RNA sequence: UGGAUGGCGCUGGAGCGUCGGGCCCAUACCCGGCCGUCGCUGGCAGUCGGCAGAGCGAGAAAGAGAGUGGCGCGGACGCUACGCCGCGACGAGUAGGAGGGCCGCUGCGGUGAGCCUUGAAGCCUAGGGCGCGGGCCCGGGUGGAGCCGC
RNA sequence: GACCCGUCUUGAAACACGGACCAAGGAGUCUAACACGUGCGCGAGUCGGGGGCUACGAAAGCCGCCGUGGCGCAAUG
RNA sequence: UUCAAGAGGGCGUGAAACCGUUAAGAGGUAAACGGGUGGGGUCCGCGCAGUCCGCCCGGAGGAUUCAACCCGGCGGCGCGG
């Protein structure tokens, strides 16, 4: 007899994916390895994000690759998200690259042949570097999404500004009694 | 049964089960400590001998949260290299005289499972004044230590 | 897949996942939205705040093509023209400038956001924006209507 | 006398009756198969003393001695002759049982085929 | 009954809508009897055109 | 390739078997007959199987080359021995040892036809 | 009027002929379908265009 | 209604008060075996073989480190990676929640070169056995035309 | 050693109720909408659901000057 | 008569409650169960002189009999620096 409470005794954290497919099982089994066997905590971070949902390892666009890859000391290196990378209108200067990712976008993928860049895939980063040395990593937007903004603290409560849930916003959907100041009251 | 003001400290001397034995360095800050749960424990002051008769035979370790026992002088000189003690010898020279390095063998020793006295009790409740065998006895635990280990 | 459902579990247990102090009845707290004044207050006046009451102007016999205005902005108006217009633009030296009809592809109002790179255009449109025709005036190139 | 099993270890079992559900006896309507009964009146669920006790996991037995004969061998179930060219690697372990629709006229010629790859039969004499 | 935090909304369902239920099994035999009476018409004016 | 389908392969097939808490596999040239990803003998590019002869008597052995490997024609080869007990399995510990063709089957390939040989045998 | 028909996307549709023409081109996803296919010559058969004389 | 220190019965007690020694037993505590869950995000793709030579569990952050003038034809098991193996603590449980079910019924696409009038389903059984269990499998009888596993 | 099972109940062996006995049948299903988790494709775009063209097949395949249209990319009064 | 009345004019299969008779084993605290042995029966052992497989020495037997060369055919590695 003995009192420690088993409430938490079980951790809920994830090991293996829920996918089946086989493409993803071939280059987990090649990191399951290369997990336990190195020093290194590269591997063991991009087996953590090779778990994840798919609404949790989100599409990561390419002017937040020039961005943080403009920045000073990070030059002739290449960057490694777990993610996708789709395509951006809104930049006319692309420079050269080195990426590695899933899924490349037919509109970026030959956006970047075009200005002399280059994209592997996750075999040849471990033909190339096995350590993780000269990489520099990525994610994407993790708190993007619209769902967070109905979240927090429930609206008609003081210092809240947080979206509910109505079927069609217009003149009449709620805008009358809990938010003007005549009607009641407002918070 | 148990008072909860007495459970978080029968949780801060690491004293779970029923029949549990720990080693306590006294001061004014642990006296009063040990207070307030007079009737749930027989505390006392050891001899020599009942220091050998616990780590020799009842003295298991504590390795990465598990519980690995002592056959050698190497699976002490891991967790206790920085400390100058590389033995057993050393950490019962510090358990009996209380050296500086007492925290980092004290949390170190997982606490001892001991078996049902033998002969019988007197009677478990009250005080060992008035002929029980709870409360202090300062010199009669080696006859609670030689009749339990 | 009624194999992989809750009931088909639940043959044994006397409930069914209900309770059975209070058992699941019928209606217990009215038929839909019933009491949104009395006693289910607290959830219309903690999630649905302005549920109640009117506000503003009637307006009768209300069509969806008077006001039919969609919108742009600067940052993807070189979008519209293909790629290689803007390239001998801004390989020329003499001094001419692409002419970009918004109209056409879909859009009559010109607002302004964003960067924008520089070399001089010319947009037909229907309307504008004080600051997304400073950004062009400033540039350089113009700002033209059409009805 | 016999095709002798590889090693022949002791069989212990923690459990050799079986359980029967809780007023079976009374009525004729009640199966002797188990149900968890889910009263709250209720003796076997809490667990009285000297009532009929309950199925739990506890009674399980070693992964070692699982599934053995008393013989020593596992068993194996088969239709055709085709599926003994099967055991002639697996050998010492496990054994055959064939089925029950299996004619009379072909048991004659599976048995004896089972007799050259050393193969024991645990029902060879039949139908005859 | 409402929970914590659903949208509000009005199903129109208080009527009886199971006696006027209009099904679209006809559809894919529909389609073959408007392509008959399309081509035996494109052949009844047989160098006139067939769109009108 | 390879691990892509095995990673198909290893629940779906119709040479596969299960019952009784057990799985066997009736390839074409399998030994030891269990699934398994090394004992698999349609997905490498080097196989040994071992048959009993088409006659009463013999073993014959049947190899697979690398340079067809899409044209089931031709890809495998089969030879024929009926010899005493030693110097066919010296046969085949040669055939996979001094070419260094896939030298993990070697001891299930002399265990599997030590049982034709002894299963040859005129019985009592 | 249960639900009875489903739809599925267009470059799902066309993404699984793909992956089901992709193999039947490996002499070891047909033999372990099922078929008997031990002494084809080989596997993507062609043949040459007086059959369908 | 004929009845209760629990009963029979008990006065150098089997009664009252203070206390000694010795002894009995629960699923409690110790030690040992077994099942199962949790846990170390613990360990294995180094079965690297006459082109070889058999490796890191040791108290002290880092290479049995590379370049440098200083006779015989021989060697177990394994690894369905959704696998196998090892070490620790723990296990009560209504309403209620979740996960695994090689448990089960009736039917459809696939597949077993399946079984079947030399006797299928279904019943019966003091016949032989396995599984924690749901249940299944076999032998022996009746029965007479369609059935099952993945 | 051991009171008879189901059930409301703070409290069932109850002087609380339903139950003589066996076989078969028997009780959270079906649409529309919305919310969140999860798996798949394409990706600043996406979707042909309605319409057309060429025994199983009432299926499948196509059409882009048939993408109108829906939701999304821009809110506020 | 028919393969069969163990298919007899509401006739395929023929379930339980239930009753009849036979054989056995019992019986003064209503019967029934659980844990534990013991006795008595039915049955299986197709039990009733109890392992086998390697390898050496020894004893007797016999083949169509080895190592090596010689031609013929196939297959494998080739860093041919
Ligand atoms: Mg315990
Ligand atoms: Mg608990
Ligand atoms: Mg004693
Ligand atoms: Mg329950
Ligand atoms: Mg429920
Ligand atoms: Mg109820
Ligand atoms: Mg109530
Ligand atoms: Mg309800
Ligand atoms: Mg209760
Ligand atoms: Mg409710
Ligand atoms: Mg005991
Ligand atoms: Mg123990
Ligand atoms: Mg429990
Ligand atoms: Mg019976
Ligand atoms: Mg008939
Ligand atoms: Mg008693
Ligand atoms: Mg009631
Ligand atoms: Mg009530
Ligand atoms: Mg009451
Ligand atoms: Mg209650
Ligand atoms: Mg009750
Ligand atoms: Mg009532
Ligand atoms: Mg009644
Ligand atoms: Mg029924
Ligand atoms: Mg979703
Ligand atoms: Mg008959
Ligand atoms: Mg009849
Ligand atoms: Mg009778
Ligand atoms: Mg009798």
């Amino acid at each position: 007899g003995v009192d420690i409470r088993h409430n938490k005794d079980r951790k809920v954290r994830r090991k293996e994916p829920k996918s089946q497919d086989i493409y993803l099982r071939l280059l987990v089994k090649l990191y399951r390895f290369l997990a336990r066997r190195t020093n290194s905590t590269f591997n063991q971070v991009v087996l953590k994000r090779l778990f994840m949902s798919r609404t949790n390892r989100p599409p990561l666009s390419l002017s937040r690759m020039i961005r943080k890859m403009k920045l000073p000391g990070r030059e002739n290196k290449t960057a490694v998200v777990v993610g996708t990378v789709t395509d951006d209108v809104r930049v006319q200067e692309v420079p050269k690259l080195k990426v590695c990712a899933l899924r490349v976008t037919s509109r970026a993928r030959s956006r970047i042949l075009k200005a002399g860049g280059k994209i592997l895939t996750f075999d040849q980063l471990a033909l190339d570097s096995p350590k993780g040395r000269g990489t520099v990593l990525l994610s994407g937007p993790r708190k993007g999404r619209e769902v967070y903004r109905h979240f927090g603290k429930a609206p008609g409560t003081p210092h809240s500004h947080t979206k509910p849930y109505v079927r069609s916003k217009g003149r009449k959907f709620e805008r009358a009694r809990g938010r003007r100041a005549s009607r009641g009251y407002k918070n | 049964g148990v008072s909860p003001k007495v459970r978080k400290v029968l949780q801060l001397l690491r004293l779970r089960q029923i029949f549990n034995g720990t080693f306590v360095k006294l001061n004014k800050a642990s006296i009063n400590m040990l207070r307030i749960v007079e009737p749930y424990i027989a505390w006392g002051y050891p001899n020599l001998k009942s220091v050998n008769e616990l780590i020799y035979k009842r003295g298991y370790g504590k390795i990465n949260k598990k519980r690995i026992a002592l056959t050698d002088n190497t699976l002490i000189a891991r967790s206790l290299g920085k400390y100058n003690i590389i033995c057993m010898e050393d950490l019962i020279h510090e358990i009996y005289t209380v050296g500086k390095h007492f925290k980092e063998a004290n949390n170190f020793l997982w606490p001892f499972k001991l078996s049902s006295p033998r002969g019988g009790m007197k009677k478990k409740t009250t005080h060992f004044v008035e002929g029980g065998d709870a409360g202090n006895r300062e010199d009669q635990i080696n006859r609670l230590i030689r009749r339990m280990n | 897949p009624s194999r992989l459902r809750k009931t088909r579990k639940l043959r044994g247990h006397v409930s069914h996942g209900h309770g059975r102090i209070g058992k699941h009845r019928k209606h217990p707290g009215g038929r839909g939205n019933a009491g949104g004044m009395h006693h289910h207050r607290i959830n219309f006046d903690k999630y649905h705040p302005g549920y109640f009451g009117k506000v503003g102007m009637r307006h009768y016999h209300l069509k969806r093509n008077q006001s039919f205005c969609p919108t742009v902005n600067l940052d993807k108006l070189w979008t519209l023209v293909s790629e290689q217009t803007r390239v001998n633009a801004a390989k020329n030296k003499t001094g001419a400038a692409p002419i970009i009809d918004v109209v056409r592809s879909g859009y009559y109002k010109v607002l302004g956001k964003g960067k924008l790179p520089k070399q001089p255009v010319i947009v037909k449109a229907k309307f504008f924006s004080r600051r997304a025709e400073e950004k062009i005036k400033g540039v350089g190139g113009a700002c033209v209507l059409v009805a | 006398a016999a095709l002798r099993p590889l090693v022949k270890p002791k069989i212990v079992k923690k459990r050799t009756k079986k359980f029967i559900r809780h007023q079976s006896d009374r009525y004729v309507k009640i199966k002797r198969n188990w149900r968890k009964p889910r009263g709250i009146d209720n003796r076997v669920r809490r667990r009285f003393k000297g009532q009929i006790l309950m199925p739990n996991i506890g009674y399980g037995s070693n992964k070692k001695t699982k599934h053995m004969l008393p013989s020593g061998f596992r068993k194996f179930l088969v239709h055709n002759v085709k599926e003994l060219e099967v055991l002639l690697m697996c050998n010492k372990s496990y054994c055959a049982e064939i089925a029950h629709n299996v004619s009379s006229k072909n048991r004659k010629a599976i048995v004896e085929r089972a007799a050259q790859l050393a193969i024991r039969v645990t029902n060879p004499n039949a139908r005859l | 009954a409402p929970s914590r935090n659903g949208m509000i909304l009005k199903p129109h369902f208080h009527k009886d809508w199971q006696r006027r239920v209009a099904t679209w099994f006809n559809q894919p035999a529909r389609k073959i009897r408007r392509r008959k009476a399309r081509q035996a018409r494109a052949r009844r004016i047989a160098p006139r055109p067939a769109a009108g | 390739s390879a691990h892509l389908q095995w990673m198909v392969v290893r629940n779906c097939s119709s040479f596969l078997i299960k019952r009784n808490k057990q799985t066997y596999s009736t390839e074409p040239n399998n030994l030891k007959a269990r699934n398994s990803f090394r004992y698999n003998g349609l997905i490498h590019r080097k196989t040994v199987g071992v048959e009993p002869a088409a006659d009463g008597k013999g073993v014959v052995v049947v190899m697979k080359r690398r340079s067809g490997q899409r044209k089931p024609a031709t890809s495998y080869v089969r030879t024929t021995i009926n010899k005493n007990a030693r110097a066919t399995l010296s046969s085949i510990r040669h055939m996979i040892r001094k070419n260094k063709y896939h030298p993990d089957l070697r001891m299930a390939a002399i265990r599997r036809a030590s049982a034709i040989l002894r299963s040859q045998k005129p019985v009592m | 009027w249960r639900r009875w028909h489903r739809r599925v996307n267009t470059t799902q549709k066309r993404y699984a002929i793909c992956s089901a023409l992709a193999a039947s081109a490996l002499p070891a996803l047909v033999m372990s379908k099922g078929h008997r296919i031990e002494e084809v010559p080989e596997l993507p058969l062609v043949v040459e265009d007086k059959v369908e004389g």
